[PDB]
């Protein structure tokens, strides 16, 4: 009584996925996952100027350029032997940290709300599925199913502004958005003015107050009617961490630590232990057993037998890991927003205090959202602390000089997830580049063993009632902010 | 009255040009999609997906042939029968599936159009996805309209991404000719199919740096004071109004704050490299 459901395009995520399902008894029990989509940046990088890969990593992706410029710059700094200043390290993260603000507020509304929220009725918010299970649908109260439509609705219409101001704050320091300019090797090429640091400062406000006042008490309120969705989209509740947005000049200490969480238990992050497998992937690689990113090859094959995706599978100690804000905050485990902490109380009655007091409803569709939320208010803070720390004047930038032979890895974590660049030089030349991605450890197929990837693995037991309106596939994969550009580059 | 219907596809993208949209100014997104165009198909924003998402492009692209504008975002690779760019899979009236790759996608769609607008560098003129060691044979649309022998009126909106009023400017201009073309001619392009009104300023010519460079003052590091140009600075061979119109909003731009890397340009990103060396 199987039946399959190929959805190609699963639009409302960034580039180029398809999701194959099978369904029995009303309920997902078979999932593929697929990338599409292939460039090469890492064979378009060889034997260039290794300076050149903080411009070219962005167009992987224009959704989250800085992280990809983050871990590129660090692996060039790493290689080149500079350190950085004070300034020019609080400097990256209030480049960075506005686009993380302007990437989880752009994934909730405009990739993921279209599947809760009604639209008008005028493309692109329709066509939709005819049986959509909206908050239109799922409210029985028509006022109260009205007002709390067109109370998201309108949020989902005031985040276009908040998003666009967010990139005004990333162009303050970084020249302009998508594709800074201003994060190089050695810091960061413009040190902060008094003028433009208030300028910066007076924007933040009003996201941080859309964030506080509208965005989290839309995900509670949400959470509070898709109760269901917390107890479904669960996966292999295993993540890892690589450590964001340093907050010392020795990268000792972050606002958000790495370390695994796999099985149940913590340890910590061990870079040593990542390798790619590629037994369902369209890659060769010359030996097997999978590869460390440190002698990562990079030769694709779309006629290789019993391939489905350009996405590699990284694997940590062998186990498919998930990441991404459920990750971090579950690593983490910070103290909720005064707002979490109220409305959790108030519209579920639960007592939470940190992160993990969630439990087993961390690790579902809401949970994911969730997670996302509360971080995008704990970076705010955090943001709201850089703009006191950052130093009018200071210098941002030491010079350096292309080394003949060395190598360098950037770690840091994009929006989405826990990212890596790997930089080996040779003749003052890119010799291999190597990026292990965000949604590559997300949206991978099956390893050589067969195990899923965590998108995979999450859609099993994914309830799908009616067959013709498959809506809680696309609402799980949703959930993990999937960037098919970022998985593949 | 009338909105202009859009067929918005995405081959060997990054996202950045449709990121770059959104962040339109006076008009603002918000009025451009409810007042300005009808955004028809778009893979990262559309409310529909799979078979429900491909059936009304192709519905649309019926229903509004010759009267809609293709635009492309992202490079069309044709190595291995087109295989690097699969953008979606169309179920036939048996249950068969079959893959629809970018090539086959944009020789479908294009002689439908009304225009095809290649916003981005990469749909242009290739790109980074084009650039030197890529193995996907990655094309810009000029190219494959060349070798498919498609002749449909080409307009290109470079840049890496393409300022939003670049995208808007050219839509808009378009639309109005359209509407009445003895009223509003077709904006002017230059050799490469880009409008004059927005690529027509060399960027060297027109940057506050000039006295600078002409008293050969130049900044010894990124944060000294001078001319960019030891730096790496590509305004000298770039043709774009970004320090008339500056970026963001007015924020900021790549000269004031670092370097011009040449991203509008034909030979963007290999003719511009390396960054960080002066031309
Ligand atoms: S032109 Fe640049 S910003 Fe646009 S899709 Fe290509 S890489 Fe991305
Ligand atoms: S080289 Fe660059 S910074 Fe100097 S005057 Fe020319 S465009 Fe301006
Ligand atoms: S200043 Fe140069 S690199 Fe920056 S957007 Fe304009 S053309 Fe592109
Ligand atoms: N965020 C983000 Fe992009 C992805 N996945 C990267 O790295
Ligand atoms: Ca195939
Ligand atoms: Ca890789
Ligand atoms: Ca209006
Ligand atoms: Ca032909
Ligand atoms: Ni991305
Ligand atoms: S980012």
């Amino acid at each position: 009584g199987k039946v399959k459901i190929s959805i190609d395009p699963l639009t409302r995520v960034e580039g180029h996925l398809k999701i194959e399902v099978e369904v029995k008894d009303g309920k997902v029990v078979d999932a593929k996952c697929s990338g599409g989509m292939f460039r090469g940046f890492e064979q378009i990088l060889r034997g260039r100027d290794p300076r050149d890969s903080s411009q070219i990593v962005q167009r992987i992706c224009g959704v989250c350029p800085t992280a990809h410029c983050t871990a590129s710059v660090m692996a060039q700094d790493d290689a080149f032997g500079v350190k950085v200043t004070t300034n020019g390290r609080i400097t990256r993260n209030l480049i960075f940290g506005a686009n993380y603000l302007q990437s989880h507020i752009l994934h909730f509304y405009h990739l993921a709300a279209l599947d809760y929220v009604k639209g008008p009725d005028v493309s692109p918010f329709v066509p939709r599925y005819a049986n959509a299970d909206l908050l239109t649908d799922r409210i029985k109260d028509g006022a109260k199913a009205d007002a709390t439509n067109t109370y998201g609705l309108n949020q989902y219409l005031k985040a276009l502004e908040i998003r666009r101001i967010c990139h005004e704050m990333v162009a303050m320091f970084g020249g302009r958005m998508p594709h800074v300019q201003g994060m190089v090797v050695g810091g960061a090429t413009e040190i902060p003015t008094a003028d433009k640091v208030a300028e910066y400062a007076a924007r933040f406000k009003e996201v941080q107050k859309f964030v506080i006042e509208e965005y989290l008490p839309l995900i509670y309120t949400l959470g509070s009617v898709y109760t269901d969705l917390f107890e479904t989209g669960i996966g292999w509740k295993n993540v890892i961490a690589f450590g964001v947005f340093p907050e010392d000049d020795d990268y000792k200490t972050f606002l958000l630590k790495p370390g695994v969480y796999i099985d149940g238990k913590d340890e910590e992050f061990d870079s040593k232990l990542v390798k790619e497998y590629v037994g369902h992937s369209f890659f060769d690689h010359s030996a097997p057993g999978g590869l460390h990113y440190s002698v990562g090859e990079t030769n694709p094959n779309p006629d290789k037998p019993g391939a489905y995706s350009f996405v590699k599978a990284p694997r940590y100690k062998d186990k498919p890991c998930e990441v991404g804000p459920l990750a971090r905050m579950w690593v983490q485990n910070p103290e909720l927003s005064p707002v979490g902490q109220k409305l959790l109380k108030e519209l579920y009655g639960i007592e939470a205090k940190n992160f993990r007091d969630l439990g087993d409803k961390a690790f579902s569709i809401m949970g994911r959202h969730v997670a996302r939320a509360e971080e995008t208010w704990l970076t705010a803070v955090a943001v709201e602390k850089w703009l006191k720390q950052v130093q009018p004047g200071a210098e941002t930038y030491v010079k350096s000089e292309i080394p003949d032979a060395a190598e360098g890895t950037g770690f840091t974590e994009a929006p989405r997830g826990a990212l890596l660049h790997y930089l080996k030089i040779k003749d003052k030349k890119i010799e291999n580049y190597q990026i292990v991605s965000a949604t590559l450890w997300n949206a991978n197929p099956r390893d050589d063993m067969g195990q899923r990837g965590p998108i995979e693995e999450a859609l099993i037991g994914v309830p799908v009632p009616d067959i013709k309106n498959p809506v809680n596939v696309g609402r799980l994969v949703r959930s993990y902010d999937p960037x098919l550009g970022c998985a593949v580059h | 009255a009338k909105k202009a219907p859009v067929i918005w596809v995405q081959g060997q993208g990054c996202t950045g040009c449709s990121v770059s949209l959104l962040n339109a100014v006076h008009p603002r997104i918000k009025e451009i999609l409810l007042d300005v165009i009808s955004l028809e198909f778009h893979p990262t924003v559309m409310a529909s997906e799979g078979e429900m998402a491909l059936a009304h492009m192709y519905e649309i692209a019926e229903k509004f042939n010759g009267n809609f504008f293709l635009l492309v975002e992202g490079a069309i690779p044709t190595a291995k029968e087109g295989r690097y760019c699969i953008v979606g899979e169309t179920l036939d009236a048996k249950g068969h599936h079959h893959e629809v790759t970018m090539m086959e996608l944009i020789r479908d769609l294009a002689p439908k159009s009304l225009a095809t607008v290649a916003v981005g560098t990469c749909s242009a003129y290739g790109g980074i996805p084009a650039a030197e060691g890529n193995v996907t044979g990655s094309k810009s649309v000029r190219d494959f309209f060349a070798d498919e022998k498609i002749e449909k009126l080409l307009v290109n909106v470079p840049g890496c991404p393409p300022h939003p009023d670049w995208m808007v400017g050219t839509l808009v201009a378009a639309w109005s000719h359209v509407l009445n073309p003895t009223e509003h001619p077709l904006p002017e392009l230059d050799d490469d199919g880009r409008p004059l009104l927005f690529f027509g300023d060399n960027i060297h010519e027109n940057c506050p740096y000039l006295d600078k460079y002409d008293n050969s003052e130049f900044a010894e590091t990124f944060t000294k004071p001078g001319c960019k140009a030891e730096l790496g600075c590509k305004g000298p061979s770039t043709y774009a109004d970004c320090a008339k119109r500056r970026w963001n909003n007015g924020i900021n731009w790549c000269v004031e704050n670092a370097v011009c890397i040449g991203c509008v340009e034909p030979d963007f990103p290999d003719g511009k490299s390396p960054f960080y060396v002066a031309e």
